[PDB]
């Protein structure tokens, strides 16, 4: 039927938690395999974590009674065209209702290889999986402790 | 205002959450439960013609969850004029669809006109649009990338 | 900045290096925003029902029944950050948002509209005799998201 | 001691990173037809001159004269319904009345 | 049909 | 304690040394569009630099 | 990445009581008068099974020299299969150095 | 026996 063509997962506000590619590229000797470029699409990434997108679950009271409080609040049956048709009712309000919101995200990437000669002006680029500008991006610092290593 | 002849009827600036056209239906082209569905779906601002309201000097903005594609400049203000095609549809007249069982069906193409403590909803002529702009509208259902 | 620009950190050598790179960030994600297809959407629904020609009587709650006609839409919604049902609604009424664009205007019934997102457990007043539910509701109980269609849809 | 050289900086050493993805555009579709993200397979190697096949042959080269090994962090996120059946959160026996008379 | 029920409200 | 010999590499051929080619086109099609506005086939510019990732 | 997360299911019972009536079915309740046989009460606190992300360091292990430009991940559950809730799983690994031959 | 006592609804 479709227990097989398909899976029962869970509902994800988030919907899609998705990853994200930090990559600033004029200080670090960029990772193995990514080929120098100043494309702003490929940019050579510096370290990679998910959204600061994440999901927060509630109770949404006595889940039918807020729906209630909600048919009649609303003033107006605008989802819900229909309150009698058994099928067609704005479906139950589930017992626990969740909203996609976002936290900051303070990640620690590792230590990298950087060129020695840095340009005064970094350029830093927060790409996202399918490698392009997050404009939901709010504020981004990142800071950088250079360190020894090796010896020639 | 009221030293001056400004009615309530025209403040022209009203910050507020919801989606002014969600009882919208095609042929009305208004609001077929005569409200603007009481439901909160996100801040937006809501203006009259000419009055509008500037950030710049202000955060609040990113509370409004509003902000500049290009963060970093000032053509950031926002007029009357710039929220194009998300003007409020204009609401329809319940009460007068419903006396109207004459004989027809006519009855009802007259959006309501002002509220019952008789303050006008500068309808306009058409009589399907009223000349409130509302950010939201304009934004996500209206258009396209002007 | 600019004239900045030119000028060099220096990191020396005759021993390379690298950083602890440590970064904060934060975004504003509006749960149903476009840019990450939490907007769009197909699925066909009715938008047409006649029958060849000739009007009632004899067929009169049966020429009601002999053509039916469907296409495919991408519809979508306003974006913003809602709840795990809100969402639902949204398309729950653009997908009706859609059918009173066309369906009234081309004899299609609310009856029939075809394409209902939903949480319940239909089945759930379910009764093994009568084979079918006993208090005469699909007991009104959230349960999961779940997508009910009609024929062809 | 001749040496043509030229920014593609030098095939550096000393640590880098691993980008272990499994959605990365091309990797879907020549590999996974196969199965879901319990398991999969991804280059590694991030040069988009290649299909993931041909770039499945060429090599990452560690190096030696000193062997080594990595510091592996790794993100995952799941969506388990509680009752599920593959967690056996599902079934369960017991037993009850079926027949009454004298 | 304007496909609302009016006076449904409780 | 921790000196090395440590070395991250893969094919990407070591910018290697002895003697290559140099090729000096000029009708390489982005060479003109940025640069040969400026005159015709006696004097003109080229990227020596045939890597493609590069305006 | 399944934990358990704990809510207050307003006023216990009544939140029961506004859940016989909105149910508009007593489904699973057949018996709202046989004290033996009724809808269990609910409890004063409510939990949800719900699934949060999961960052974690596993520590520093060896690794070939060698690494075929196409490395396989595979997270397998503690009877060893595949667990197919498996929403998107990204491993990065920054190699380092250590003995020496 | 349809087991469910109608008309229990408040």
């Amino acid at each position: 039927g479709i227990r097989s063509w398909t899976l029962l997962t869970t509902s994800d506000v988030t919907c899609g938690a998705e990853q994200v590619y930090w990559s600033l590229p004029d200080m670090m000797q960029d990772p193995v395999t990514f080929r120098s470029t100043r494309q702003v699409n490929n940019y050579p990434v510096v370290g990679a974590e998910l959204m600061p997108v994440f999901s927060k679950s509630f109770y949404n009271e006595q889940a039918v009674y807020s729906q209630q409080l909600r048919q009649a609040t609303s003033l107006t049956h605008v989802f819900n065209r229909f309150p009698e048709n058994q099928i067609l009712i704005r479906p139950p309000a589930p017992t626990i209702t969740t909203v996609s919101e976002n936290v900051p995200a303070l990640t620690d990437h590792g230590t990298l290889p950087l060129r020695s000669s840095i340009r005064g002006v970094q350029r830093v680029t927060v790409t996202d999986a399918r490698r392009r500008t997050c404009p939901y991006v709010y504020k981004a610092l990142g800071i950088v402790a250079p360190r020894v290593l090796s010896s020639r | 205002g009221r030293q001056n002849g400004v009615l309530e009827s025209d403040i022209g600036v009203k910050f507020d959450t919801r989606n002014f056209r969600l009882g919208w239906d095609p042929e009305t082209k208004l609001i077929m439960p005569g409200v603007y569905t009481y439901e909160a779906f996100h801040p937006d601002i809501v203006l009259l013609p000419g009055c509008g309201v500037d950030f710049t000097e202000s955060r609040l903005s990113n509370l409004l969850g509003i902000r500049k594609r290009h963060p970093f400049q000032e053509g950031f203000k926002i007029m009357y004029e710039d929220l194009e095609g998300g003007n409020i549809p204009a609401l329809l007249d319940v009460t007068a669809y419903e006396e109207s069982k004459k004989d027809k069906k006519e009855l009802k193409i007259q959006p309501l006109e002002k509220d019952s403590k008789s303050r006008s909803y500068n309808v306009l002529e058409d009589k399907i649009n009223t000349a409130y702009r509302s950010w939201y509208l304009s934004y996500n259902y209206g258009n396209p990338e002007k | 900045p600019t004239e900045a620009s030119t000028q060099t950190i220096n990191f020396d050598e005759r021993s390379r290096w690298g950083g602890q790179l440590k970064t904060i960030m934060h975004t504003n994600m509006p749960n149903v925003n476009e840019y990450m297809f939490s907007n769009k959407f197909k699925a066909r629904v009715m938008v047409s029902r006649k029958a060849p020609e000739g009007v009632t009587v004899n067929d009169t709650y049966d020429h009601k029944e002999d053509i039916l006609k469907y296409e495919w839409f991408e519809f979508i919604l306003p974006e913003g950050n809602f709840s795990a049902t809100m969402t639902i609604d949204l398309m729950n009424n653009a997908i009706i948002d859609n059918y009173l664009e066309i369906g009234r205007q081309n004899g299609v019934l609310e009856s029939d509209i075809g394409v209902k997102f939903d949480t319940r457990n239909f089945r759930l007043g379910w009764d093994p005799e009568t084979k079918l539910i006993m208090p005469g509701v699909y007991t009104y109980e959230a349960f999961h998201p779940d997508i009910v269609l009609l024929p062809g849809c | 001691r001749n040496s043509i050289r030229y920014s593609e900086l030098s095939p550096l050493y000393d640590t880098t990173k691993l980008y272990l993805v499994d959605n990365k555009s091309a990797d879907i579709a020549s590999l996974n037809y196969q199965n879901d993200h319990s398991n999969f397979l991804t280059t590694v190697v991030q040069n988009n001159d290649f299909t993931p096949t041909e770039a499945s042959t060429q090599t990452i080269n560690f190096d030696e004269r000193s062997r080594w090994g990595g510091q592996l962090k790794t993100i995952m996120h799941t969506n388990m319904p509680n009752v599920n059946e593959y967690m056996f959160s599902n079934k369960f026996k017991a037993r009850v009345m079926v027949s009454r008379k004298a | 049909n304007p496909v609302y029920p009016y006076d449904t409200e409780c | 304690p921790t000196e090395g010999r440590n070395s991250i590499r893969y094919s990407e051929l070591s910018p290697l040394y002895d003697t290559t080619k140099l090729y000096l086109v000029d009708n390489k099609s982005a060479d003109i569009a940025s640069l040969n506005y400026q005159n015709d086939h006696s004097n003109f510019l080229t990227t020596v630099v045939q890597n493609n990732d590069f305006t």
